[PDB]
């Protein structure tokens, strides 16, 4: 939707924004054909592959990463079964005693 | 059910630092809390108290069941650190008034040295020791199975079928083996002086030092010797899993400013309150935190810190004898 | 100094932006713009700003612009730095803020090396500008 | 935001009571960049995730005097092998723990 | 003025950053500077194109200046 | 110049911010910080720094200024630098930094176009007064 953050939530249910997926699924473009400024071996392994693996980095090309912080991974989320009225419906993990 | 499932359990070792967390919160300043004990309860209830059973009203936590209670407190006691005591249970060794005089789990504290059909060495001391293993004959625990080791692996909690003949002799772990003979291989932890028994133990419970007394000496609690390969260990009251606490005070101690009424009429219930402030003129005055010795209960403010504890009992009518005691024991 | 670097793609979602790597860049500019005025700071900007407040030791030293003792009744002062002479300062003296008595000395902060030990100062000169110090440390009334 | 409440003077601040708070939760920041180690391409980190109390540094050779711990994200070496007291475990079968992800530890206790 | 952060490196792909914590930096960098010179300037070197441009009153308030016309047309 | 936007805020794991839009305001950290400084810096901050070494013809402008060379010995040289009707520029000379018949000379790194082929700048003037400007190409000691 909008600029800033656009359609902040719904309104419905408060809190933040909805997101779009967007350009969807690919491949992870060449990289600047270098990529690497010395062609270190960074962490263990050099720095055209790998040094930085993760399927989500800041591109400056959007606004979805906001600022400092950290982006939380809601896909996958250890969820506590038992608890207190809101929970998290169908839970994640369960807690089984010997 | 398909999901991710993590099985987790809290330590024993837990409890006994919760337990060690309650002790050293006794204290003057602030951030240290300060126990009362309080009494009350002149009047009677009904007609049925003094009769057999019959149950006492049951007391409630709500602020009706609290208001009350300040209305009728007779007095208080002040409870210093010093009357505070660790406790575990204590089996005397080869004693017939409770049961297995003579066998042991694999793991189980014993007291032994004290009166005299168990001897060991001499100079008094209450030796007590761990026993680390046991003799294997007989059925044990879940199932059938049949031996010792099968049956250690899997869980399982093994008696042993043929009884220990004398108590642990030596200073030092594993007193066991070494010897054609059987026994099985207590491991001695510390000692308790003979002057701290006659008070501060009872016959159900046996005190464990506090990690400050073992300071300022170790040697009466002849822990003075020990493997260690710590600098200290000091503090051993993690070595028992001391799961419990022990409070003890004699009602000289606490304070009834009428000093005919709790003798001719009994208090009927007893409670424990936190954190008094001290008698205010008016709201007025700034919130101070009550200290030093006695306080009627006149110059305690009216709800003034809360409480963790009720009981209602009958009259417990008391004579004035210089000695009755209170216990209250805590489990934390 | 008109060398500065504006950091990548600059708008939506694309396959373009700069592979984290922009803040070297705009690691730059702030070194950059931070050598514009290496340890300097003028105080003409606010010249007259700081000093207003009560005999002020009033270090602008090493280098920073400072002061007025505007509204005086200061007995105010400036303050020095010690060596290292790399020809950079600036000092505001009484400013265009109503110069009185309060005065001040550039030794009557802290001396250091500087100020070169002479000592007081006259009364209200303000108007136009009374005094710039001197770029690195040891100096007379400035010249 | 107090002062507007008279009540409060009643029974001085704090007030954890009347909410009858009774439940108490820690949590801990597991970053992969303190542990460079460890975090590298396959690491599997099979459960086990504990909890432990008042731990001791390494002490150099054996004899020496001993310190409490103060310093975060100790190694495991270092430690005094078994120093302090074990208060909590746990089993977790797989997680994760690749670098540059990191972990968020919710644990909840109602002492 | 040379107090400010240096804001994390991109050694290979590698680790220690504060990853966007540095705004909180970020800003203090550009604070140091808008707020440095701050409620002033340096007005003679960008003071000296427009007024080539007409003799409207041409604003200079408050703040550096403007105007120096090197050239003709009624200087403003 | 007080006009920067300040890009915002973090908040954890994030719900309003820049969304890649953070330098496309932070560029423009640089702008009024280039563009209204952009050309013509502060020299004489470091601009009496550079000339440590000889009667070397190196050229400090086509922006602000360098050489003093704090110290005598220096035969210090000079250059303003091309023409063509820019306005700007400026240097500290000697200033506090003290040079003995090293001088410097609008000559000595070849002023070339402008500047009326006028000799050079004062000997040791060293202290006090000091050798400024030459704007756009043109001065003959326009100080």
């Amino acid at each position: 939707k909008l600029t800033p953050t656009g359609e902040i939530e719904h309104d419905s249910v408060t809190g933040e924004a909805i997101y779009e997926p967007g350009p969807m699924a690919g491949v992870k473009y060449p990289l600047p054909d270098d990529y690497n400024a010395e062609n270190n071996n960074s962490i263990f392994q050099g720095q055209l592959p790998s040094e930085r693996r993760k399927l989500m980095s800041p591109l400056f090309d959007a606004s979805g990463t906001t600022f400092a912080q950290f982006r939380d991974l809601v896909n996958k989320r250890l969820k506590d079964n038992i608890g207190n009225p809101r929970d998290p419906e169908n839970p994640t993990q369960v807690k089984i005693d010997e | 059910d398909s999901s991710v499932i993590y099985r987790a359990i809290v330590t024993s070792k837990f409890r006994t630092e919760k337990m060690l967390n309650f002790y050293n919160s006794i204290g003057s300043g602030p951030d240290k809390n300060t126990i009362f004990i309080t009494f009350g309860r002149s009047e009677p209830w009904s007609s049925n108290e003094n009769e057999v059973g019959f149950a006492p009203p049951y007391p409630t936590d709500s602020v009706l069941g609290v208001t009350d209670m300040w209305t009728h407190m007779m007095g208080t006691v002040k409870v210093l650190p010093s009357m505070l005591d660790a406790v575990i249970p204590r089996r005397d060794w080869g004693d017939t008034r409770y049961p297995d005089p003579y066998t042991f789990r694999i793991n189980d504290i014993v007291v032994c040295n004290s009166a005299p059909y168990n001897a060991t060495e001499s100079g008094a001391g209450w030796l007590v020791y761990r026993c680390l293993d046991v003799p294997d004959t007989g059925m044990c625990s879940i199932a059938s199975l049949t031996d010792k080791d099968e049956c250690l692996k899997l869980g399982g909690k093994w008696t042993p079928s043929a009884r220990s003949m004398t108590p642990p002799e030596g200073r030092g772990d594993a007193e066991g083996t070494i010897e054609p003979g059987d026994g099985y291989v207590w491991e001695y932890l510390f000692e308790i002086p003979p002057d701290v028994s006659i008070n501060r133990c009872t016959n159900e419970y046996i005190v464990v030092p506090w990690p400050e007394e073992l300071k300022e000496d170790p040697t009466r609690w002849g822990y003075e010797d020990n493997l260690t390969w710590q600098q200290d260990d000091f503090g051993l009251i993690y070595r028992v899993k001391a799961n419990t606490i022990r409070f003890k005070a004699y009602l000289d101690s606490v304070y009834f400013p009428e000093a005919a009424l709790p003798g001719n009429k009994g208090f009927r219930q007893i409670s424990i309150i936190t954190n008094p402030l001290e008698a205010k003129a008016h709201p007025n005055d700034p919130n101070v935190k009550a200290e030093k010795d006695y306080y009627d209960p006149e110059d305690l403010m009216r709800h003034s810190g809360e409480m963790i504890y009720m009981e209602n009992r009958p009259p417990i009518i008391m004579a004035m004898d210089q000695t009755e005691e209170i216990n209250i024991l805590f489990t934390f | 100094m008109k060398q500065n670097i504006n950091i990548g793609n600059v708008v939506d979602d694309g396959t373009g932006d700069y592979l984290r790597k922009g803040g070297i860049k705009i690691n730059e500019n702030f070194d950059e713009l931070y050598y514009e005025l290496g340890d300097g700071d003028v105080p003409y900007s606010a010249g007259a700003w700081k000093t207003y407040n009560a005999s002020s030791g009033q270090t602008l030293t090493a280098e920073w612009g400072k002061s007025y003792a505007i509204n005086t009744s200061s007995g105010r002062v400036t303050i020095n730095l010690p060596k290292g002479t790399v020809n950079d300062y600036n000092k505001v003296i009484r400013a265009r803020d109503v110069f009185a008595t309060w005065n001040v000395n550039p030794v009557t902060l802290v001396a250091a090396s500087g100020d070169t030990i002479k000592g007081s100062a006259v009364p209200v000169e303000i108007n136009v500008r009374f005094s710039d110090l001197e770029l690195v440390y040891c100096a007379p009334g400035r010249w």
